[PDB]
């Protein structure tokens, strides 16, 4: 049998989230200047000169 | 390559010209005296007239 008010329920939920799918699209990267660009050990890489 | 030397393992921004370090390598009379005068040249400033 339908019984009305043993059926009904209330249901809970966030309000007004949004979504973001990519995640890297606010960042905004440069490198150094490579010349200038340095190994693991603080000590420049290409200064062979 | 006159006296059988490594190469040389010269960094860019060495201070030490490579007739420095030359200097203080190689063992003959001649030539670090010779490099010695290149290195410690320089223009004497007098004031005349």
């Amino acid at each position: 049998q339908f019984d009305f008010r043993a059926s009904m329920h209330m249901l809970t939920s966030n309000l007004t989230f949004t979504v973001y799918s990519d995640l890297l699209a606010f960042v905004s990267a440069d490198t150094v200047e490579p010349i200038n660009a340095v190994a693991f050990d603080n000590m420049r890489i290409m200064n062979e000169l | 390559p006159a006296f059988g030397m490594q190469r040389m393992h010269y960094r860019n921004g060495d201070p030490q010209t490579p007739f420095q370090i030359a200097e203080q390598q190689i063992q003959n009379f001649q030539v670090a005296n010779w490099l010695h005068f290149v290195n410690n040249n320089q223009f004497r400033q007098v004031v005349i007239d």
